[PDB]
């Protein structure tokens, strides 16, 4: 398989972006293998 | 996600 | 070849190619997630790029030197997610974070939805740093999904 990169832009903040998305506050656990899952 |  | 920007990763074999990830260059090193690259070797227009550190637990890897990452979110302040989705121009989209609670502490999560491959598009402050990578979250009941902003720590 040929994994490879290509440019996709510079890494620059975009000024007067409207905000957009909620802030939820989760319980959360994570394991040796790197996946999240929730605590209910 | 389309987790990952 | 390692130009600082951010990068698409992408796959062919025969056929056509798959994009499944993005990463940031920033002084020479690679960084993307690990599930992007499964920790396998890049290329690089004719370069090489060889994994140097990665922790699947946290589920970042770094290609030619060690993790350069380090800008934090402060806890209080919005976000920027610079997408780069398969098949569509990097844009930029600001939120609020939220937060996964764990055992070890609060991480800043952001509950923004994108295909697969724009796993590892970076987490920007207002000065435009990096504080960290997208891609390693959860579903919530909804269907929705809540990635943490995932960052390594520069040694």
């Amino acid at each position: 398989v040929d994994m490879y990169i290509e440019r996709a832009g510079d890494i620059t903040w975009e000024k007067d972006a409207e905000v957009t998305g909620n802030s939820p506050r989760l319980d959360v656990a994570l394991d040796e293998s790197g996946d999240f899952s929730l605590v209910e | 996600k389309g987790x990952k | 070849e390692t130009t600082d920007g951010v990068y698409r990763v992408m796959t062919r074999r025969l056929l056509g190619s798959t994009q499944v990830g993005v990463g940031v260059m920033q002084e020479g090193v690679f960084h993307t997630m690990w599930h992007v690259t499964k920790g396998a070797a890049l290329r690089s227009g004719e370069g090489r790029l060889d994994p140097y550190w990665g922790d699947v637990k946290q589920d970042l890897v770094s290609y030619c030197g060690p993790w350069k990452l380090d800008a934090a979110w402060d806890g209080l302040s919005e976000v920027q997610l610079l997408a780069v989705p398969p098949g569509e121009r990097a844009k930029n989209i600001q939120t609020l974070p939220g937060i996964f609670k764990t055992k070890d502490g609060d991480i800043g999560a952001v509950a923004l939805d994108y295909p697969a491959g724009t796993s590892g598009s970076p987490i920007l402050d207002k000065c435009g740093r990096v504080i960290g990578l997208y891609g390693n979250g959860v579903v919530i009941k909804n269907g929705s999904y809540v990635s943490a902003i995932t960052q390594g720590k520069r040694e």
